[PDB]
């Protein structure tokens, strides 16, 4: 079912890894890869949700930089380190929310946008929680995977 | 359909009854059996006028009325008082609540009018004096049931709960 | 006819479940189960008669000969058998299921494919002919849900919707309303497309590895570490056995099968791997 | 399970309407760290008086609070203080209603006119062990909407 | 018959315990406990034969034949083993509990679920068929608990409302106030619905992270993080030991299991973590 | 024995203790402390080997292959150490008291509860079969106070009365006539219940939040502001240190472990987080 | 001791009913548990007569005998023609096993001496005979169990599996 | 030191006391208390003979008889065909363990010759006979704790668990 995952889990994770130019970063998101994958599947979905975007520091030119990554090859995520990780998984949720049809890519790129819509957006995914846990698995266990192999300590 | 009425515990002695004969049906809203009195009606913004226990609308939050609003009609007699209102039982405030109502209740509470003849500031009447608070007992609580008085030793309770739970307001003018 | 009678059973898991075949599979496991022609878990009905036939001789030491007379009599004596196993097909697989509220919950589903309900209508139709004792309350099931093929299907919950092994989001549809199910086990049954159900059956399938440490230091050996394959607790599969006309037939039939409750198949006992349970279509329904 | 992270979602919707200016929204933002780590270390009834007692809640603020219970285009008056502090107030009370640990009419009741806030805070006292225990996820979630949803300063 | 003996057993926890991975399934933790079929904590008997042989073969010196009969041998096998472990299925997990009201006041309790029950059941069931044995006691038990299956119920205590693992909200119906206990203990034990018990025994599992540091930088290695699972203290497993006749049985019943009190399961015993108690239900009666 | 030498200690918190449990989703201080599967602090034995192997391997830089077959070599681990570590039980936790309805002024107090200790009786129950070593003196201390359990005791005081941390009642009652100072200091013991206990001990952490400040205008930098939890100074949690025979046991038993007075735990060292005391039972008498 | 017999199921004359005799009590061995027959029990190596129905031992074991329990004493007009025996409950061939047995049963069955003027013969019978199922239902399911042809049955099952399991082996002389 | 005497429990004939004692003073290891029977002894490589019951040492370690261990000398009468062993409690092959003993014993256990006469022969045999249990519990029990019917209501209990504990090995001759 899933074979297509391996792919799209290489390209959502080609483009976070270009765009972390500080090399602390590259090593935070390797943080983020391993710990928040475990917590989606201990604590759920919607509750590692909130921590990340919680974390993230949303509403920014960083908001903005997203919607570009999801087509453009030359954004960057710029903030603290700890923020451009947490904002660069955020992207590989969301990344594969859209690639999947699970959440319409128009309303997604319109709820980053729009302050009064992005509380749609989390409530939209509070209903979608158990169907995208689900499908995300073998997705985010290969971003994980990939991680520790790519993100290397110079 | 379901026919239930207002009768409230003030120190008065006009709401002995104040209305006739119960629905017959073994419905009511308030329980008396274990911890004493459950469901006691709250209304706000009326008051009892230390005699004719009738609620006239004042505008302020702070006038209570407690009492057990029960099935009945009132006095099958001359409809120029009660209010005759019908609600879905999720529009009355209950206090100690216990055993869910589910249906539509139409109930009857004693409505004065305004009396716009001077200025209403109520005077809030607290329940004391024992020997009414058996009295109480005696021309209300021991007739609308009958389980009570002739079967409870639960006695000492209700005549705990009506110092306890009743608390109103009066015009006293 | 020669084959009088046919009594179909269920062989409930009560264990994991270790039928060996050597390592005749790739996937990564050393020791894998017994496959048939599609992939799915069976029990050969050489193993099934074998495993039946090594108990049931320490456990009716004075009828020997009854069992000799009908399944075998592996001596050099070569009087012709008078019992017939077939294969046992795999009929329902437990499965992990977290469903959308959708239900009075349940934490774990039975699962069939329609792939593996063609074989069992197979088996069932096969024996109609001969079995004066027409079990068509069950086999009617089967065709109705087979005429349903082509879709999830849930036989008498009501989902909708639910979340098989972790892994596999599916939305399911009732029968046509309602019909009773099976499996007495207050569980319901799922029978998933073939594309679909393939994965979650193959994810309900135990895939361990194993260690041998090496005792001193407590380190494991080197090459002692292999892999394994086991079918889960709950697991059902169905077989049929098939009697010549005879009178150790009409014996064994009435006095022998009445008491196998509980046998042991496959290997691995030692890992307490075997203990199976039989059930006997002919009360269940 | 994740209800409470739905009721969360809720109340910080009203909460991020009513707060009009953006200076009183990165005032909650800051509420909102802070008193969920001090039910934490001090418990539910210090800090609930520590609230209570800085939104200065006279009766004008009291029916935008009771306002906002139904309708969503009520506005919180005061500064950055008052309507923070009231705000996390009503973000409180909001679970106690939708969790039916108060009854909303008695709550509602309560908060209106004179004396019965007294009983409120009696009764809720009494309730604090309960309390205490089932916001915890609540109070947590509201602490990330808050600093996701709202920027710093 | 078909076992001389049948010797069903607990397995309480004194440290959290940790057998290892096993299975072939990626996770997200790195290190797992090994899981049933229905996704809760269990001991493949396995890993339970090994370390209570390994066990023996230490503390039992002189009777090194005896545990090879029962145990099997170890370098060059030329018989299968007597003795046979069973899965060691989860019988209760203990969770901190913060009780509403009541005159006692808790700070834990033993949670256990209804198809936990059931697979105990199971093992009850088809070992008192395969041996002399009849554990009627317990099965008289189980089989009342599992009368009130699809509501939570408090076995002795009386509760009413409790929130488990601080995060679920319960109410508990009481089921005689006569039965005695299980297990030794004035601990109550909770018997959830299977729906929310998963999710009550999900929250006691205990992830931990560990890392590997640097010596001479004191700080975490490239990469040398990594999480891990352990299964708390108090936990109670059950499983059953069984064995056919050979003179050796006898005695491995005699003695051996009559003076196994502690052993140390599973892996990550340089950090304590697998000291368990096993409590015979010849004698927990 | 299965242990060569059992030498149980208790861990004194020289200064603030913390060993870090990581940061979590579902925690709200963002770096906690070591949490037990009952709510209470405790120090992982993985913790505990790590940060006191690291304290041998430079205080004995002779005796590195002493430490190695103990503790496990580092590069090349072709074989398992020979001693454990168990999880460090919480003992007792210094408690601000009001000394009410008693003349005699204390400022704190140790307080425990009856859970903590019937978890050290269990490690001491367990340690004592898989080793000849008794601890009779420790056992029976800890079993006379678990005899007046569903009760709050105070040990070597007459107080009667207390109001612990600001806010928690309790209404003491003496031991039946002594109990020698279990931990040996003028500050009475007390044992509470663990419902009163849960929120004495959680209300005894210590909780600090922290700022980092920009290195040139003397501001907070941008969400540099987080929060921590210590363990108070003069805590003391209770562990065990086990050993196999080895030739190399003998010698860390005899020589190691009475040359290991002070060693530092956790992390945040250079905020003098962490020193900590080791007092070995086996001269605490 | 506790008095139990065996009627069994043919499409034969003679076992309208033969038992003479009801429960007397509550207790009993055969159902119909609302899912079909429960606890049908069969002897094997007995053979049944057209002409006054009852069971002829037959030394074969392919022959057999299906039927049912009811708990009651024989005809007591003959009282001779009628095997007791003691015996517990495992050692019973019994068809759809719903519940435990008492371990102590006293069964009386029909019984003849073989009558060995004529050899024997023996013959599959099914006894589907979509008339004759009606009369029995009618003689015993009936005077037996009053409640099937009352409030609760399932005609669609239990109108068909009388036809469906019950069979034996009849001399057909 | 203490005096304790071993009385098997087999469905015997014989069985009911062949002892002259009782407790004599305050002391025993089997106990009866709302769960059943504690302390059982064991003892392995043995048989009973029914005829004149006693166990017969054969060397098979299959074989084990289960009985209760009372207080009391070996009935002071006979003393020869008593075997008699001075034991450490660690020693005892206890089943259902309830609290430690003093650590030395004093045990009498009926003891027979070996007979070699014929060849030994043991046939596994339970004590469920609800027939022969009630004799046991009048017998065996009551006359030594007569407890069980003073105080002890749980008298089912007690019946309930010698059907499942004692099981010994038997000569059957």
């Amino acid at each position: 079912l899933y074979e297509e995952d391996y792919k799209l889990a290489l390209e959502a994770f080609k483009k976070v890894f270009n765009a972390l130019t500080h090399y602390g970063a590259k090593q935070a998101f390797r943080s983020r890869a391993r710990d928040l994958v475990e917590e989606i599947y201990n604590s759920g979905f919607i509750p590692t949700f909130f921590y990340i975007i919680s974390k993230a520091e949303l509403n920014s030119d960083s908001l903005d930089s997203l919607i570009s990554l999801f087509s453009s090859d030359n954004a960057i995520l710029r903030g603290s380190d700890e923020n451009v990780s947490y904002s660069a998984y955020l992207f590989i949720i969301l990344y594969y929310l859209i690639k999947r049809g699970i959440i319409e890519q128009k309303f997604l790129i319109q709820a980053l946008r729009c302050e009064k819509t992005r509380l749609d957006l989390i409530d939209k995914l509070y209903n979608l929680a158990p169907i995208i846990s689900a499908k995300i698995r073998t997705y985010l266990l290969a971003i994980k995977r990939l991680s520790e192999a790519l993100i290397e300590a110079r | 359909s379901t026919q239930r009425e207002y009768v409230f515990i003030p120190i008065t002695n006009s709401i002995t009854i104040d209305v006739k004969i119960t629905i017959g049906g073994s419905d009511h809203i308030t329980n008396i059996d274990e911890r004493g009195i459950h469901n006691v009606l709250v209304i706000t913004g009326y008051a009892v006028d230390e005699k004719n226990g009738r609620l006239v609308p004042t505008l302020d939050p702070c006038d209570y009325v407690k009492g057990i609003l029960v099935a009945g009609t009132p006095q099958q007699a001359q409809s120029n008082d009660f209010l005759t209102l019908k609600l879905p039982a999720n529009k009355l405030y209950l206090i100690r609540k216990k055993g869910n109502i589910s249906d539509d209740l139409k109930i009857y509470i004693p409505y004065s009018s305004p009396d716009a003849r001077n200025s209403m500031k109520t005077k809030p009447v607290s329940i004391s004096d024992d020997t009414i608070v058996n009295n109480i007992i005696k021309e209300v609580f021991d007739k609308i049931y009958n389980i009570t008085q002739k079967e409870k030793v639960k006695i000492e309770k209700v005549k705990e709960d009506i110092k306890e739970l009743f608390s109103y307001y009066a015009l006293e003018q | 006819p020669y084959y009088a009678f046919a009594e179909p059973f269920f062989i409930h898991a009560i264990t994991h479940l270790h039928v060996g075949s050597g390592s005749s599979v790739e996937e990564e496991i050393d020791l894998p189960f017994q496959r048939d022609e599609l992939g799915y878990p069976t029990i050969y009905a050489s193993s099934l008669k074998g495993a039946i036939k090594s108990f049931l001789l320490k456990e009716f030491p004075d009828k020997r000969d009854v069992i000799y007379k009908v399944l075998g009599e592996d001596e050099n004596p070569e009087e012709a058998s008078l019992g017939t196993f077939l294969d046992a097909i795999l009929f329902a697989i437990p499965s992990r299921i977290i469903e959308i509220d959708s239900a009075k919950p349940y934490v774990w589903v039975y699962v069939t494919t329609y792939e593996l309900l063609k074989k069992v209508k197979l088996y069932l139709d096969s024996i109609s002919q001969l079995s004066n004792a027409s079990f068509s309350n069950l086999k009617n099931k089967i065709d109705t849900i087979l005429a349903k093929e082509g879709k999830n299907i849930t036989l008498d919950s009501d989902l909708k919707s639910a979340i098989l092994n972790e892994d596999f989001y599916v939305e399911l549809e009732a029968l046509n309303n309602k019909i009773p199910s099976i499996i007495n086990a207050g569980v319901p049954l799922l029978v998933l497309e073939d594309s679909i159900g393939r994965e979650v059956i193959n994810r309900s399938l135990i895939r361990v590895r194993r260690i041998r440490i090496d005792r001193d230091k407590k380190v494991v050996e080197t090459g002692g570490l292999w892999s394994e394959e086991y079918v889960p607790m709950k697991t059902i599969f169905f077989s049929v056995l098939l009697g010549k006309e005879s009178k150790e037939s009409a014996i064994f039939a009435s006095c022998i099968l009445r008491n196998l409750r509980y046998v042991i198949l496959g290997g691995k006992e030692t890992i307490g791997k075997g203990i199976v349970e039989l059930r006997w279509v002919k009360d269940v329904i």
